[PDB]
């Protein structure tokens, strides 16, 4: 039974592991949001037959440039993730991430993900950017991004509301099928 | 005030729900070794005839070892679990007190991908992809494949520091536990920030090798006879001697010594072997800035290194501030790395040698 691998990297506090629990469980919001999260398979329908998603979070791993790459071999797909209201996490896809994992998985796709959306609107967020002189990342700039390092796609999500959040997902799984081979090896 | 924000627990409720979280993912981590040691070695180990004890040993590393350790730790953190009262239980103290047997973990993600590329190979082959299929099944484990759950050590020992972190940020600076989990949060850091170090200079080893095959005019013996970690570098004029030539050199910091070379004048790549210091015998004079004595110079940005044993001295001057205090915290670090290494006996081994030199004989000579 086909199985996709789906790596979720970027950079610390950008919400990954948040977005992660969120697709796989039904939690009310106000429910308290564990800081770690376990390698998860679901079932998802294809062309009506079923694939197993397996779903890997690297938190914690950011500072660790020698253990991260333990996690790459078998990826199908990648979501490299920053916070739309994360400026320095959005240098960091094109300054770290993207080379990162085409230097280790050249043929692996993979999408840009911006997170955290709902705090484009948070009072507290758009005051302490603005101290620095700085402001969330927009749609269009990002989509610019990701034409320029040639990611699948860019996609946008809330972990808190749901906006867009199993889009995110259904994408990712696109990505890896369109037409192993495409599956990052030994490295 | 406004009161424009949604609902959040309050701080004693957000630090019961964090230990909470440790000690279900503690069980439940130590559920996936059992799963593997139970599911997966065990079964492999009845099989002689698909399974030879190498393979064991490539694919399953010491996680046996991991389970065991984590018998304990499990044991030792429900007996600081307060039932009367989640918040208030204590344990800072439970990851002070087993903090050397993480160092078990050093060896598991040294030996992490050797285990993948084994286990590639065996899934080529349907005789193993059903044989695993089937443990995996007998066993109930989710639908990932033994890659995927050989991982979770890994995924572990970075995940630590920050469910410590999320415990500090909700426990006041008078609980019985601040402190411990403050020293707690720094102690798993470190190990985790010692573990990717230990693994990065066993994979560079190979790089000192090449290194040193790119330098002209090579004397004495190779690097790797007594160092194995490149700890700084850059460019530093120096003084051999008092009243000698100043010159202008790149310097190489290993561990026990330091090696020195020029660049050639026009191709500025290549650079020439010029000799080495062997810091063993050398302490480090920190020098302070004006006029220098018999030496009979001046100074900017300026230390000294004198031989324990003799009178002999040498001078350096970098550039910017910024460039001496960058030196000096690379030579306490070299003392520093020495004094850990001695102590624990990490030699570099006589294979890994071999391995690094057969590189330098692939690209010719």
């Amino acid at each position: 039974m086909q199985t996709i691998k789906c790596v979720v990297v970027g950079d610390g506090a950008v919400g990954k592991t948040c977005l992660l629990i969120s697709y796989t469980t039904n939690k009310f919001p106000s429910e308290y949001v564990p800081t770690v999260f376990d390698n998860y398979a679901v079932t998802v329908m294809i062309g009506g037959e079923p694939y197993t998603l397996g779903l890997f979070d690297t938190a914690g791993q950011e500072d660790y440039d020698r253990l991260r790459p333990l996690s790459y071999p078998q990826t199908d797909v990648f979501l490299v993730c920053f916070s739309v209201v994360s400026p320095s996490s959005f240098e960091n896809v094109k300054e770290k991430w993207v080379p990162e994992i085409t230097h280790h998985c050249p043929k692996t796709p993979f999408l840009l993900v911006g997170t955290q959306i709902d705090l484009r609107d948070d009072p507290s967020t758009i005051e302490k950017l603005a101290k620095n002189k700085q402001k969330p990342i927009t749609p269009e700039t990002a989509e610019k991004l990701a034409r320029d390092l040639k990611a699948v796609k860019y996609v946008e999500c809330s972990a808190l509301t749901q906006k867009g959040l199993k889009n995110v997902f259904d994408e990712a799984i696109l990505a890896a099928l369109e037409p192993k081979s495409r599956r990052c090896v030994l490295l | 005030c406004l009161c424009l924000g949604r609902p959040l627990q309050n701080r004693d409720q957000m630090r019961a729900n964090v230990i909470n979280e440790i000690m279900s993912t503690e069980r439940h981590y130590i559920k996936h070794l059992k799963d593997i040691c139970e599911g997966y070695l065990k079964q492999c180990r009845k099989r002689r005839d698909m399974f030879s004890d190498e393979q064991l040993k490539v694919i399953f590393g010491n996680i046996e070892d991991i389970y065991r350790f984590q018998m304990g730790f499990v044991r030792d953190l429900e007996k600081q679990y307060n039932n009367d009262d989640p918040h208030l239980s204590e344990i800072g103290p439970c990851f002070l007190e087993h903090q050397d047997g993480f160092w078990i973990y050093s060896e598991y993600c040294n030996n992490h991908l050797d285990a993948c590329m084994e286990l590639s190979k065996l899934m080529k082959d349907s005789r193993y992809q059903h044989f695993f299929e089937a443990c995996r099944l007998l066993q109930q484990m989710i639908d990932i494949a033994i890659d995927g759950f050989l991982l979770t050590p890994v995924q572990k020992i970075c995940k630590y520091p920050l469910q410590l972190a999320e415990l500090l940020k909700y426990t006041a600076q008078d609980h019985s536990d601040y402190r411990y989990v403050a020293a707690a949060l720094a102690v798993m850091r470190n190990v985790t920030q010692q573990i990717n170090e230990r693994k990065r200079r066993l994979e560079n080893i190979d790089k000192i090798a090449q290194w040193q095959a790119s330098v002209l005019d090579w004397e004495g013996d190779d690097i790797l006879d007594r160092s194995s970690e490149l700890i700084y570098t850059g460019e530093m004029a120096w003084i051999y001697q008092p009243y000698g030539r100043n010159q202008q050199r790149v310097f190489f910091l290993f561990d026990h010594q330091m090696v020195l070379c020029k660049k050639d004048l026009i191709r500025r790549d290549i650079l020439y072997y010029k000799g080495r210091i062997d810091m063993d015998k050398y302490e480090v004079i920190d020098i302070e800035d004006g006029r220098d004595d018999d030496f009979n110079v001046s100074m900017k940005n300026a230390f000294k290194l004198h031989n324990k044993e003799t009178e002999e001295v040498h001078l350096f001057f970098a550039k910017k501030l910024e460039e001496k205090i960058r030196w000096l915290r690379a030579f306490r670090e070299e003392r520093k790395m020495v004094q850990e290494d001695e102590k624990i006996g990490f030699e570099i081994s006589e294979n890994q040698k071999r391995q690094a030199a057969m590189t330098v004989r692939k690209a010719s000579k």
